[PDB]
């Protein structure tokens, strides 16, 4: 717009909550799809949905992580990330079957003079790989489940050895994106890069991903959100620099199912 | 509109440049991908296209058929001590690496099933006896119905399972079957669990495995050798070839780099390193 | 038939070749005869020797290919990587082609590193008791550790203390010293018994001693 | 352009070469003149005439020079500078006669904390005064045409005194524009200034300039790119400094007659 108007620029607001940003690449909408409520010629579970609305599509902000020139990158699930945030998680732990879209905005600022690129991927069914070299698939519910805190990948694959107590947890290495495929191919999937010289942030909007019309939100995530530096963080001369990456989301046209008494997981 | 293999668009010749339009330079930070071509940065001449992607459609990718298993039964002489050995496989594609691969550069998909079985027989002693031509009977036992445990017990009635029965040395068997998924769409991969750990109730009782859903996907194929016990023992391999076809897939990925390890995504240490020596200045 | 006999140490420095022998029966004897090498490697696909009538060099810019090709032999060919820097293992394949059945071969590979070097240096005076005449043995430039072995002529030999591995470019380095108590004579063929399992026999080094006053 | 559209970035295509800039002082065309072919009404020579299009008619980069606070300026001539340049100097050598215009791109970045001012200027039949005080017009072919490396000016006239084995060389002032004039007056001619502050480079388009419609390209120089430093490289607080100056150019609209055996000039 000759009146103003720009790329770099944006605004988002859902329900109580609003994102300003001056410095953006522009904004990504998954497949080209924009989050939608369930279809009645779509739908399967034949009970009047509950759709919380405001109160739970609104933006949730995580535990701010510190981007590092040691940092190999970090990763979330979702729902997993929110389920401990405000009435979005109380809906989805009442309800046996529950389905919802995001719109997630990675913040992370610095200056003209420092250097990097973090490389922001949206993966459907982020399938991760375990530490153990004598058994598979056995990453237990409480690890393979961080909450909002996120995991983190590693640069070396260190085998689990306590045969006998395992720490059945995930050995997610960087460079094949933690789960058996090359990092640089990453990119096939939604994804936008924050380069520290050009943007501030990265904005995906992701719909809801699956084999099925709607399901268990507690024993199933649908996306993985996947954070590694592809160009490593520097700045002026300091050894060892250090900027953090927040991270906000927001729930959108999501809907729930099956209303019982509140689920409590063993999250331990 | 556009069909598969319909020829791709015509090169245009394209002249000199002196403007302030900048195809060439952009932003990759944005997510997308420069949509440039020939015409764009430097000046070409006219062609008139032939070229077809038609090969290349997720049809003809996977129009080939592919090995999934080698099922093994036999037919001893009555007399043996060790029982008569029939074959019982879990059906999937994950027991090889080929299709397995090819299916997985993508999340999901949905189709038509096409399996083909090739039957090969042979001697096992240094014998010199001989045998009548032999029949097999390829039984689909599908998830809660009761699993053969003999060779010849009450099971291989098949009132209801869909059994073929195939004559050796004739063409090799074949049929097709609908998309019988539970789902709207195969799940190439789970990012969950079919269980949730209830704090509230015992650590084990809420335990399973990760990215396993339904333990039983699809049943099993229960193969035995109809014939009789014969004087001389007889080996024989069923390999089962498997095509999908009307087939459609969604969600792409990046293929499998490392060294498969068990139905899951899992590596396995000392397969982490494919990519090989190659100086950054070296043609 | 394949017949790669490649499983070679393969010493450092350096240089060595990297041979790939497939003896011919004998009746049924095999064309189209190209050879072709596959590193392991990181193989998407290439840093290959591959020889269809004039050898051609798939970019590993260090090779040396030697055959008699653009005629026909057939392959009993040999290569050889420099230089000069441990570019390692990992693996190497050797696969040939053939109009009967023969477009296959078998995967064959090794060793790396190498070789270390020693000296021996004894000083200084006896005032005792009771350590040190001195006998030292060197033993400088090896990264798989040699395993220094001092013995003598009695059994005042148990005392053999040593300096571990503080590495030298890429190389790691080490010093046996004895100790070796108290009070005379010369005299002795003490003899520190250096190995690494390369060259010839293990390096038998045998001295003196600094007898004072 | 309310869509993006700008002054100072630029895309230049000729043949199979593409040069671009983000941040230019828009360009310049020589008299308002574009590059053009020996018109009917005004050629000369009757022989069917070679145009080599594409094949010379692209962008040559010459030799790249060092800009410093001693840096007194840079020459060079055309054609004689891209004289070795692929099938265009196969092309002028070939043949008796020779016309072409000029697309000049010179190319010189630095940073917002460095200060300068190239003063770049296109002189037609730029002739430069000799080293010699005894004699006149004496300055030898080899050395007035120094070919792709071109020449430098001084800021001090020093008189070849040999006179039993002369230098037989130019000797260009810089304050005199090495011709007799005044410096401060070049800009009566086509050219662009490159201030530091303000932009990358200078785009010169030259046409075929002539008392003759076509002319000896090998015996002839049409056109003179004097490069000058009208305010001393500097900055921060370095005491020497360094920047280079990349300087490339485009044969255009160019055309040949008189074809023959190739011409062996004695260039050294
Ligand atoms: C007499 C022969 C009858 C043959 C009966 C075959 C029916 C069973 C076919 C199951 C098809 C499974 C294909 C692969 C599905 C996997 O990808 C799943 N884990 C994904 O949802």
């Amino acid at each position: 717009e000759a009146c103003g108007y720009s790329d770099r620029v944006l605004q988002l607001t859902l329900g109580n909550s609003t994102i300003t940003t001056q410095e953006a690449a522009n904004s990504v909408v998954a497949y080209g799809r924009w989050p939608e409520y369930l279809r009645d010629s779509e739908a399967n579970p034949v009970d009047q949905p509950t759709e919380p609305d405001v109160a739970a599509c609104r933006f949730y902000t995580l535990d701010t992580v510190s981007w590092t020139k040691e940092s190999r990158g970090w990763w979330w699930k979702l729902p997993d990330a929110l389920r401990d945030m405000g009435l979005f998680g109380q809906n989805m732990y009442y309800h046996y079957l529950g389905r919802s879209g995001y719109t997630v905005h990675v913040q992370c600022n610095a200056s003209k003079f420092h250097q990097g690129a973090l490389g922001v991927f949206a993966v459907p069914e982020m399938c991760l790989a375990g530490d153990s070299n004598t058994t598979t698939m056995h990453t237990s519910y409480q690890n393979a489940n961080p909450g909002e805190k996120g995991g983190t990948f590693t640069g070396t694959f260190t085998p689990d050895n306590n045969q006998t107590s395992p720490a059945r947890r995930f050995c997610p290495v960087d460079y094949l994106l933690g789960n058996g495929t090359l990092l640089g191919n990453a990119f096939v999937f939604p994804h936008q890069i924050i380069n520290l010289r050009t943007n501030n942030c990265a904005t995906l909007v992701l719909p809801y991903v699956n084999s099925l019309s709607i399901d268990s939100m507690v024993k199933h995530n649908n996306w993985g959100i996947a954070i590694l530096p592809l160009a490593p963080l520097n700045f002026a001369s300091e050894s060892s620099p250090e900027i953090p990456i927040t991270l906000t989301i927001a729930p959108m046209c999501c809907e729930f199912n099956g209303l019982r008494n509140i689920t409590l997981p063993r999250l331990q | 509109a556009a069909t598969s293999r319909d020829a791709l668009p015509n090169t245009e010749a394209s002249g000199p440049t002196h403007s302030k339009e900048i195809p060439a330079l952009t932003a990759v930070e944005t997510g997308a991908t420069n949509p440039l071509v020939p015409s764009d940065t430097v000046q070409t001449r006219h062609v008139v296209q032939h070229r077809s992607r038609s090969e290349s459609s997720i049809e003809s990718f996977f129009a080939r058929g592919a090995c999934v298993t080698i099922m093994t039964v036999d037919n001893p002489a009555s007399t043996t001590n060790k029982d008569k050995l029939f074959a019982v496989w879990k059906i999937t594609y994950k027991d090889t690496v080929q299709l397995r691969r090819k299916l997985e550069f993508f999340t999901y998909s949905r189709f038509d099933m096409e399996l083909t079985f090739v039957v090969t027989a042979n001697f096992t002693e240094t014998n010199n006896g001989h045998a009548l031509n032999q029949v097999y009977q390829i039984m689909y036992v599908p998830p809660g119905a009761p699993v053969p445990e003999k060779w010849d017990d009450y099971t291989w009635q098949t009132s209801s399972n869909p059994s073929i029965f195939y004559t050796y040395g004739t063409a090799p068997a074949r049929i097709s079957v609908p998309y019988v998924g539970i789902s709207n769409a195969y799940s190439h991969f789970y990012d969950g669990f079919s269980k949730v750990p209830l704090k509230d109730q015992s650590a084990a009782l809420g335990d399973s495995l990760y990215g396993a859903a339904s333990l039983n996907d699809f049943g099993i194929l229960a193969v035995r050798v109809v014939n009789d016990h014969n004087p001389t023992k007889v080996t024989s391999k069923i390999r089962v070839y498997l095509k999908p076809k009307h087939i459609r897939v969604w969600c792409p990925r990046p293929p499998r780099a490392v060294a498969y390890y068990g139905p899951g995504v899992d590596y396995k240490d000392g397969t982490l390193t494919p990519l090989s020596t190659k100086d950054l200045t070296t043609y | 038939v394949v017949q790669a006999p490649t499983q070679v140490p393969g010493f450092l420095g350096d240089s060595v070749t990297l041979p790939c022998y497939l003896q011919v029966p004998n009746m049924e004897v095999t064309h189209v005869s190209q050879l072709t090498w596959a590193r392991h490697g990181e193989s998407g696909s290439m840093a290959v020797f591959h020889q269809t009538q004039g050898p051609s060099y798939s970019e590993s810019k260090r090779l040396e290919f030697v055959a008699a090709r653009l005629g026909a032999e057939l392959r009993d060919a040999s290569l050889r990587m420099f230089g000069l820097r441990v570019e390692d293992e990992g693996s190497y394949t050797c696969l040939f082609v053939t109009f009967p059945q023969g477009s296959r071969s078998v995967d064959i590979w090794l060793r790396v590193l190498a070789k270390p070097q020693n000296t021996a240096e004894v000083q200084k005076v006896q005032l005792t008791g009771e350590p040190v005449p001195m006998a030292r043995c060197v033993s400088t430039g090896g990264r798989p550790p040699a395993q220094i072995t001092w013995h003598s002529d009695l059994g005042g030999m148990p005392q053999t203390s040593q300096v571990p591995g503080f590495l030298s470019g890429t190389v790691t380095v080490t010093s046996l010293w004895i100790l070796v108590p108290s009070s005379q004579v010369d005299g002795k063929q003490v003899t520190c018994k250096v190995e690494h399992e390369s060259f010839e026999k293990p390096q038998l080094l045998t001295v003196s001693l600094t007898v004072y006053y």
